[PDB]
C-alpha cells in the first residue's frame, strides 16, 4: 500500500540516484543479489513502497532511468548495488542534448519520452495505489532539464489526482560549469511552476562550503556531494516507510508548507553534521541540533536567509525523543527570531518524529523551509539571463530548433512574476 | 446489564485508546491473551468460555497506527473486523477527511457498530476519542457525528477532544481545523471534554519530575482521567453518577457543553512517602490554576457547575466539609443564579497503577469536570489566529481542490462568534 | 492541637535550622528516616504511617547551601517541595533580594506555605531565621514580611536575626542592609531577638574552653536558646509560658520590640563534674555582663521587662527566693513604673546533649529574653559607621543599578535616629 516510483535524468541526477538508492538498500538491509540480510524486522513492515517483492525473495527497485546517450549508464553498473536493477527499466538514446534546452526539450527528447510513457505506466499497474512521483535531475544542461521537464507535464494529463515532487540542482554564480546556465534556467523553471507541487533547490557553492568547514574534509569529491543529497531525500520519506509516535507523509508536508499555489519552492537542510574531531566533543542533544539547524550557513541553498521571513517552516526528526524537549525547541527559536517568521501567519512550525534511526548515528534532523530569500537566487539569474539576452547571444543554437524570440520573454515575463510574488508578501 | 460502546478515530485516537484499553485490562486482572485466571461486562463481552473482546471501534484512514496495535502485544486482544484501515490520509486536512474519502470508510464501520450495538442490550453512551487539530479526527467524526443523531439520536455521547495550543502546537494548518469542526460539535455532541497538551507538560514537568515526557506519559495520565469518568459503573460505591445523571447535572444550556477536566494527585513514587495526601488538599488541588488540563484562567472564570468524584478511602463525613470550605472562599466563585453548583461522587474501589508507571500508588483520587467562563476566553484567540491565516487567503486553495465551497468558511466563523458572546450573557 | 510554622531565609538560616533540625529529631526519638521506633505533633505531621515531615521552608537565592542538605544524612527528611531554590543571588545587598529577584520566588513560596499552613489547625505563631548583614536574610525577608500581614496579620510572628559586630564583621556593606531591614521589622515584626556572633565567641571560648571555634558550634547553641523558647508547649510542665502570653508579658509598647536573649549555664564535659550548679547561681549567670548574646552593657541598661524560663530538675520554692535575691540587689537595676517585671517558666523535661556535642549534659537550665536599654546604644555606632560610609556616597552605585531611589535612604536614617531617642524618653 502507498507506493512511490522514482524517475532519474540527467548525468547528476543518475548519480544521485545511484547512490540514493544504495542508500536506502543499507537502510532496509538489501545486499547486491536481492536476498534480504537484515535482522529488524519492521525493515520487511513498509517494503513494499520502495521495493516490488520479486520470484525468490529478491527485492528490485521501483526506478526508471533516463539519459539521451549511453555513457553514464556504464558506470552504474559496475559500481556497488547495480545488479540489484531490473535491465527491463534502463532507458537511452544515442544522441545526446549537447547542453541546449532547445534540443532537449522538443527534438531529441520527445523522440525517448514515447518508450518512458509506456514504460511507466506498468510501474503504476504493478503497485496497489500510487501516491506520487519522485523525480531527479538538474536544471543546468539540456539532458536532465529538456527530457524531466517534457516528461513532467504530461503525466499531469494521465495522473492529475497524484503529489508531484521534483529534486532539482540550480546554478551558482561562483562555480559556473557551463556558459548557457541563465538561458537553459530561464526556460526550464517555467514549466516547472504550474506542473509541480513542491521543488527542492540544491545548489552546489553551499554543500563546498559545508564541506570545507564543518565536515573538515582535506579532499572532497561529487560522492560526497551525492552521499549528502541522498540523505535529504532519505529523510523526508522516513515515516512513509518506517512507524512513529507522530507521523507526517508527503501529502501533509505539502499541504503545510504550501500555503499559495505559485509558492513551492523550497530549500533542503540536514543535520548533524560532524567531522572526525567533532563526534567526540559534540553534545548530541536535541537543542544542538535545532540551533545548528537555523544557522544560514547550515542551508543547501546558497543564499542569505535572514535578509526576508520564513513563510513556513517544518521538520523530520528521526530517532527516540521526548516530545517537551522537541516541540519546546522550536516556539523558543520562534519567539528569539521574531523578525525573521511572517507576522500573520502565527504558528509557523511543523514536526515530525520517527522511532527508527539512520545506521550508525542516534538522531538526525531534515529542515525544510520555505523563505522570500529565494529572491536573491533567482534575481541573479534573471540578470544574467537579461546581460545574455541584450546582445542575442548564443541564440543561433535555440533559433535553429523553431524558437522564436518572443518565446524567451514568454517564460521570462513568467519568472518574473514568480519572483515578483515573494516580494508581495515580504 | 449495563453497557457502553468506545469509538476511536484518527491517530490520536487510536494512541489514546490503547493506554485506556490497557488499564482497563489492568483493572479487571486480565493478561493481553484475553482470558482471566460481573462488574467487567460493561466494556468486555465473554466469547464462548474466557475469550473478552472490548467493546471498541478503531478508525484510520493510513494502515501504521493500526498495524502497531496488530502487531504488538496487544494482537490476541482484537481481530480484524473490529480494526479498519484506509488507503488515502486525511493529510492534516477537514476537506479530506468529510466530503472525498469519508464516504466510503464510513459505510463500512456504521454497520460494523450497529452488530457491535444490538449485541449488547443496556447503552449508556458512546465515547469518542479525536482531535480537532487533526485530519481524520476532525473530517470524519464530524460525518461519524452527523451520522449517529439518525440512528439513535437521545442516546448519550461523548468525545475527548484535544484541544490546539496558542504557543506550543505541532502543526500549522490547525486553526482551520478547529473552526470547522465545532459546527457539528455544537448541534450533535452531547458533551464534549478538552485537553491541551500544553498544560499536560508543564504538569508532567512540575509534579512527576520527568523532564523528557513523550506522548506515551500523557496517554496514561488520560486514561485515569478517563477511568474517573466509568468508575461510577463499574463499581458500586456507597453514592454513584451515572453517565445521564452526570449530562443532567454539569450541562445546564443547549448552546454551553463544554467543560473542562483536571486530575490530583499526580506525584513521583518518592514523593508519595513525604507528602501526607489529605482530602481537603486534594480538592484545593482541582481548583488550582496550575493543575488545569486546558490553557486557561480560572481567575477570570466563574464555575456554574463542577462534578467531583472521588475513587479510594473516602466517606461523606469530611467530603462535606471539603465542599464547604471551598463554598466559603472567595478566589474560587460562582455564577448568581446557581447557588448550589456541586455533584459529589464516591467509589471504594482504589485507582491502580500500571507497571513501570510514573504516576505513585495512592490511596484517593479526585476528578473534577468544571462547566465554566474561563474556557470562553480560550477561543478568542482562536479566532484571532484563525482570522489572520483567512484574511489573506493562506492554505485554501488546498481546501478548495478537495471539494470545499467558500460560503463554509463564512458559516463557520460567524457562528464561532456569535458563541462566543453567549458565555458573557449567561454570566453577565 | 498545638502547631507552628518555622520559615529560613537566607544562607544562615537554613545553616541554622540544620542544627535545630537535628535537636529535634534528638528530643523525640526520631532517626533522619522520620519513622519512630503526642508531645511532637507541633513541629512533625505524622504522614500516613511513620513518616515525620518537619513544619519548615528554607528559601535560597543560590543552589549550594540548600544543595548541602539534600545530598547529606537529612536526605530523607525533606522533599523537593519544601526546599526552593532560585538562580541568581542576593550577593550581599538588600536592593537585589527586595526589587528584582524578590518578585518571582516569593509566589513560589507563599502558596507551599498556605499549603502548609491550612494542613495545621492550631496555629501559635510564626518563626523567620535570617541575618539583617546578608543580602538574601534582608531584601527577601522585608518582602516576606510585608507579604504576611496580608494574610494572616493579628497570628504572631518572631525572627531570631543576626546582629552585625562593629569590630568583628564578615562583610564591608553591612552598615547599609542593617539600617534598611529594620523600617520593614518596626511595623510588621511583632517580636524580633537579636544575637551577635562576636558576643558567642568569647563565650565559646572563656567558658567552653575551645579555642578554635567555627559556625557549627555556634549553630548548636542558638537551637539550644530556640529550644528554650518552644520547650513550654511540646513538653507539660507545673506553669506554662506560651508565645502570645509571652508577648503580652515581654513587649511594653508599639515601638519598642527588641528584647536580648541568654543561656546559661554552658560549660565543659570536664568541668561539670566540679562546678555545683545551683539555682541561684544560674540566676545568676543570666544577668552577667559576660554571657549576654550581644555586645551591650547591662551596667549602663535598665531592664524593663525579662521573662525567665527554667527547664529540667527545678520547683517554685527556691525560684521565689533566687527572684528576691536580684530584686534586692542594685547593680541589676529596674525601670520606675515597672515594679514587678518577671516572668517565670518552670518545666520537668530534661535539655537534651547532641552526639559529640561541646555542652555538657546537665540537669537545670535557664533563658532569660529581657528588654532593655542596653539594646538602644548598640545602634547609635551602628547610625555612626553608617553615615561615614554614605556620606560620600560610597557603594551607592550599586544599589542604585538595581532600582533603588535615593530618598530611600534618607527615609531609613531618619527613622532609625528618631527610633534612638524613643528608648530615652522610655527610660528617664
Ligand atoms: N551533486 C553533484 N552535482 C554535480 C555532479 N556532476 C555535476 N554536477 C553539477 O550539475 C551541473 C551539471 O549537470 P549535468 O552534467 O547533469 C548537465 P546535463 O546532464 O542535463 O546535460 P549534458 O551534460 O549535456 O548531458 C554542474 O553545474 C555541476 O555543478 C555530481 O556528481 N554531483
Ligand atoms: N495527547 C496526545 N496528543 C496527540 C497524540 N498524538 C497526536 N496528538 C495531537 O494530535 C494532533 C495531530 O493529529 P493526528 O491524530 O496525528 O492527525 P489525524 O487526525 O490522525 O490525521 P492523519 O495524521 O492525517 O491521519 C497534534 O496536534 C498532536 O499534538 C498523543 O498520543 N497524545
Ligand atoms: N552565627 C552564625 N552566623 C552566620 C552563619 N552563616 C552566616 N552568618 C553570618 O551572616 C552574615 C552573612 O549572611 P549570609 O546568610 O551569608 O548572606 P545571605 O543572606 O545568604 O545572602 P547571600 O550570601 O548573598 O545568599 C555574616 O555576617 C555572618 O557572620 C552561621 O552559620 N552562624
Ligand atoms: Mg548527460
Ligand atoms: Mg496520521
Ligand atoms: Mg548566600
Amino acid at each position: 500500500m502507498r507506493e512511490i516510483v522514482h524517475i532519474q535524468a540527467g548525468q547528476c541526477g543518475n548519480q544521485i540516484g545511484a547512490k540514493f538508492w544504495e542508500v536506502i538498500s543499507d537502510e532496509h538491509g538489501i545486499d547486491p543479489t536481492g536476498t534480504y540480510h537484515g535482522d529488524s524486522d519492521l525493515q520487511l513492515d513498509r517494503i513494499s513502497v520502495y521495493y516490488n517483492e520479486a520470484t525468490g525473495g529478491k527485492y528490485v527497485p521501483r526506478a526508471i532511468l533516463v539519459d539521451l546517450e549511453p555513457g553514464t549508464m556504464d558506470s552504474v553498473r559496475s559500481g556497488p548495488f547495480g545488479q540489484i536493477f531490473r535491465p527491463d527499466n534502463f532507458v537511452f538514446g544515442q544522441s545526446g542534448a549537447g547542453n541546449n534546452w532547445a534540443k532537449g526539450h522538443y527534438t531529441e527528447g520527445a523522440e525517448l519520452v514515447d518508450s518512458v510513457l509506456d514504460v511507466v505506466r506498468k510501474e503504476a499497474e504493478s503497485c496497489d495505489c500510487l501516491q506520487g512521483f519522485q523525480l531527479t535531475h538538474s536544471l543546468g544542461g539540456g539532458t536532465g532539464s529538456g527530457m524531466g521537464t517534457l516528461l513532467i507535464s504530461k503525466i499531469r494529463e494521465e495522473y492529475p489526482d497524484r503529489i508531484m515532487n521534483t529534486f532539482s540542482v540550480v546554478p551558482s554564480p561562483k562555480v559556473s560549469d557551463t556558459v548557457v546556465e541563465p538561458y537553459n534556467a530561464t526556460l526550464s523553471v517555467h514549466q516547472l511552476v504550474e506542473n509541480t507541487d513542491e521543488t527542492y533547490c540544491i545548489d552546489n557553492e553551499a554543500l563546498y562550503d559545508i564541506c570545507f568547514r564543518t565536515l573538515k574534509l582535506t579532499t572532497p569529491t561529487y560522492g560526497d556531494l551525492n552521499h549528502l543529497v541522498s540523505a535529504t531525500m532519505s529523510g523526508v520519506t522516513t515515516c512513509l516507510r518506517f512507524p512513529g509516535q507522530l507521523n507526517a507523509d508527503l501529502r501533509k508536508l505539502a499541504v503545510n508548507m504550501v500555503p499559495f499555489p505559485r509558492l513551492h519552492f523550497f530549500m533542503p537542510g540536514f543535520a548533524p553534521l560532524t567531522s572526525r574531531g567533532s563526534q567526540q566533543y559534540r553534545a548530541l542533544t536535541v537543542p544542538e541540533l535545532t540551533q545548528q539547524v537555523f544557522d544560514a550557513k547550515n542551508m543547501m541553498a546558497a543564499c542569505d536567509p535572514r535578509h526576508g521571513r520564513y513563510l513556513t517552516v517544518a521538520a523530520v526528526f528521526r530517532g527516540r525523543m521526548s516530545m517537551k524537549e522537541v516541540d519546546e525547541q522550536m516556539l523558543n527559536v520562534q519567539n528569539k527570531n521574531s523578525s525573521y517568521f511572517v507576522e500573520w501567519i502565527p504558528n509557523n512550525v511543523k514536526t515530525a518524529v520517527c522511532d527508527i534511526p539512520p545506521r550508525g548515528l542516534k538522531m538526525a534532523v531534515t529542515f525544510i523551509g520555505n523563505s522570500t530569500a529565494i529572491q536573491e537566487l533567482f534575481k541573479r539569474i534573471s540578470e544574467q539571463f537579461t546581460a545574455m539576452f541584450r546582445r542575442k547571444a548564443f541564440l543561433h543554437w535555440y533559433t535553429g530548433e523553431g524558437m522564436d524570440e518572443m518565446e524567451f520573454t514568454e517564460a521570462e515575463s513568467n519568472m518574473n512574476d514568480l519572483v515578483s510574488e515573494y516580494q508581495q508578501y515580504q | 446489564m449495563r453497557e457502553c460502546i468506545s469509538i476511536h478515530v484518527g491517530q490520536a485516537g487510536v494512541q489514546i485508546g490503547n493506554a485506556c484499553w490497557e488499564l482497563y485490562c489492568l483493572e479487571h486482572g486480565i493478561q493481553p491473551d484475553g482470558q482471566m485466571p460481573d462488574s467487567f461486562n460493561t466494556f468486555f463481552s465473554e466469547t464462548g468460555a474466557g475469550k473478552h473482546v472490548p467493546r471498541a471501534v478503531f478508525v484510520d484512514l493510513e494502515p501504521t497506527v493500526i498495524d502497531e496495535v496488530r502487531t504488538g502485544t496487544y494482537r490476541q486482544l482484537f481481530h480484524p473486523e473490529q480494526l479498519i484501515t484506509g488507503k488515502e490520509d486525511a493529510a492534516n486536512n477537514y476537506a479530506r477527511g468529510h466530503y472525498t474519502i469519508g464516504k466510503e470508510i464510513i459505510d463500512l464501520v456504521l454497520d460494523r457498530i450497529r452488530k457491535l450495538a444490538d449485541q449488547c442490550t443496556g447503552l449508556q453512551g458512546f465515547l469518542v476519542f479525536h482531535s480537532f487539530g487533526g485530519g481524520t479526527g476532525s473530517g470524519f467524526t464530524s460525518l461519524l457525528m452527523e451520522r449517529l443523531s439518525v440512528d439513535y439520536g437521545k442516546k448519550s455521547k461523548l468525545e475527548f477532544s484535544i484541544y490546539p495550543a496558542p504557543q506550543v502546537s505541532t502543526a500549522v494548518v490547525e486553526p482551520y481545523n478547529s473552526i470547522l469542526t465545532t459546527h457539528t460539535t455544537l448541534e450533535h455532541s452531547d458533551c464534549a471534554f478538552m485537553v491541551d497538551n500544553e498544560a499536560i507538560y508543564d504538569i508532567c514537568r512540575r509534579n512527576l519530575d520527568i523532564e523528557r515526557p513523550t506522548y506515551t506519559n500523557l496517554n496514561r495520565l488520560i486514561s485515569q482521567i478517563v477511568s474517573s469518568i466509568t468508575a461510577s459503573l463499574r463499581f458500586d460505591g456507597a453514592l454513584n453518577v451515572d453517565l445521564t445523571e452526570f449530562q443532567t447535572n454539569l450541562v445546564p444550556y443547549p448552546r454551553i457543553h463544554f467543560p473542562l477536566a483536571t486530575y490530583a494527585p499526580v506525584i513521583s513514587a518518592e514523593k508519595a512517602y513525604h507528602e501526607q495526601l489529605s482530602v481537603a488538599e486534594i480538592t484545593n488541588a482541582c481548583f488550582e490554576p496550575a493543575n488545569q488540563m486546558v490553557k486557561c484562567d480560572p481567575r477570570h472564570g466563574k464555575y456554574m457547575a463542577c462534578c467531583l468524584l472521588y475513587r479510594g478511602d473516602v466517606v461523606p463525613k469530611d467530603v462535606n466539609a471539603a465542599i464547604a470550605t471551598i463554598k466559603t472562599k472567595r478566589s474560587i466563585q460562582f455564577v448568581d443564579w446557581c447557588p448550589t453548583g456541586f455533584k459529589v461522587g464516591i467509589n471504594y474501589q482504589p485507582p491502580t497503577v500500571v507497571p513501570g508507571g510514573d504516576l505513585a500508588k495512592v490511596q484517593r483520587a479526585v476528578c473534577m469536570l468544571s462547566n465554566t467562563t474561563a474556557i470562553a476566553e480560550a477561543w478568542a484567540r482562536l479566532d484571532h489566529k484563525f482570522d489572520l491565516m483567512y484574511a489573506k487567503r493562506a492554505f485554501v486553495h488546498w481546501y478548495v481542490g478537495e471539494g470545499m465551497e467558500e460560503g463554509e468558511f463564512s458559516e463557520a466563523r460567524e457562528d464561532m462568534a456569535a458563541l462566543e458572546k453567549d458565555y458573557e450573557e449567561v454570566g453577565v
